[PDB]
């Protein structure tokens, strides 16, 4: 029911502008208070700022108010952070949250931001093949995340991914699965990899 | 700004026993209203966070009574009671008394339970790879504890260590146990020389002849 679509996400160039988008769902949105909140690879939680219902009242991490405006446009039902001038520090996933401190918080999912100045690279994605256990190598992109499902996300027990390793300016993860050997290769198995910043979308079916 | 303290991991926690996970605020999060304002969020591998506990004594929707709070007014303590292994995850302490809102470092839950030897599993490279100029060799350690493990990898008989990327998982939701992955990339060239490829968890170990 309730939901926060975030996107405006992605690779950004230091010094650069970039607007981020949340859109609500499944609630009044226009009788909350809304806030962003960004977490940096391996790091913590940054309070950003928050904005009332009407508009009229926005506060700010002050280290961050000359950075960051937050808009919001109850008519369609979204709330907005535009960033200006930025560097390789703001580099984060960024949240938007409803009514934080209360019965009615809740968080996206967020949104990846980078800043570099490198090149956006999908990747390259190979099987694993031989209870057995499956899996596929995901390999040289850039910049982060990859998202890595089995069978869209249906094939959950006995998945286990490991974190991305960064080396020589790129990306790599693998995922696996531990599945019962009357099931596979009896049955259909897939791991859907996507890499939002490059727009990717793949699907690998796991053969003898 | 007010600055929360908490360690970055919480000693290891058998299941079914209590949990302490302890913050400290740098002015009083108590107000003249008889409010402390202290919330605690937790947040799950891969997941947003999620307000566990707002205000010291109020219950976020759909969290369990085993989780309490208290704490005179700059000292706190998160206890999670019969802990289960779905409980994993980093803890996070927050304020906002003033603005801005702050948290704290967050403080991983660490499991403690039963030492298992990993199930070890090996894959030569796809012949997908091979057109690449590259091929990867792939061992996956499965479920095991504690984290602390070291893989080794042999091409015929001798230890390789160039081209090799390890990583782990979190602990598991489930099981409360580890598992990681170490790939050895090669050239096509460099593996189609070789024979004999072998991986050796740290005494278990797998291996296959190409």
């Amino acid at each position: 029911e309730v939901k926060l679509l975030e996107s405006g996400g992605g690779l950004v160039q230091p010094g650069g502008s970039q607007k981020l988008s949340c859109a609500a769902s499944g609630f009044d949105f226009s009788g909350y208070w809304m806030s962003w909140v960004r977490q940096a690879p391996g790091k913590g939680l940054e309070w950003i700022g928050e904005i009332n219902p009407d508009s009229s009242t926005i506060n700010y991490t002050p280290s961050l108010k000359d950075k960051f405006i937050i808009s919001r446009d109850n008519a369609k039902n979204t709330l907005y952070l535009q960033m200006s001038k930025v560097r390789s520090e703001d580099t984060a996933l960024y949240y938007c949250a409803r009514e934080t401190g209360t019965r009615f918080d809740y968080w996206g999912q967020g949104t990846t931001l980078t800043v570099s100045s490198a090149t956006t690279t999908a990747p390259s994605v190979y099987p694993l093949v031989p209870s057995v256990t499956l899996g596929c190598l995901v390999k040289g992109y850039f910049p982060e995340p990859v998202t890595v499902k089995w069978n869209y996300g249906a094939l959950s027990s006995g998945v286990r991914t490991v974190s991305s390793v960064l080396q020589s300016g790129f990306y790599s993860l693998s995922s696996l699965v531990t599945v019962p050997s009357s099931t596979w290769p009896s049955q259909t198995v897939i791991c859907n990899v996507a890499h939002p910043a490059s727009k990717t979308e793949l699907i690998k079916r796991i053969e003898p | 700004d007010i600055v929360m303290t908490q360690a970055a991991f919480s000693n290891p926690v058998t299941l079914g026993t209590s949990a302490s996970i302890s913050c400290r605020s740098s002015k009083s999060l108590l107000y003249s209203n008889g409010i402390t304002y202290l919330y605690w969020y937790l947040q799950k591998p891969g997941q947003s966070p999620q307000l566990l506990i707002y205000q010291m004594s109020n219950l976020a929707s759909g969290v369990p009574d085993r989780f309490s709070s208290s704490g005179s007014g700059t000292d706190f303590t998160l206890r999670i009671s019969r802990v289960e292994a779905e409980d994993v995850g980093v803890y996070y302490c927050a304020q906002n008394l003033e603005v801005p809102w702050t948290f704290g470092g967050g403080t991983k839950l660490e499991i403690k339970r039963a030492d298992a030897a990993p199930t070890v599993s090996i894959f030569p490279p796809s012949s997908e790879q091979l057109t690449s100029g590259g091929a990867s060799v792939v061992c996956f350690l499965n479920n095991f504890y504690p984290k602390d493990i070291n893989v080794k990898w042999k091409i015929d008989g001798s230890e390789r260590q160039n081209g090799v990327l390890n990583s782990w998982t979190d602990q598991d939701s489930k099981d409360s146990t580890y598992s990681m992955s170490s790939t050895l990339t090669l050239t096509k060239d460099e593996y189609e020389r070789h024979n004999s490829y072998t991986c050796e968890a740290t005494p278990i170990v797998k291996s296959f002849n190409r």
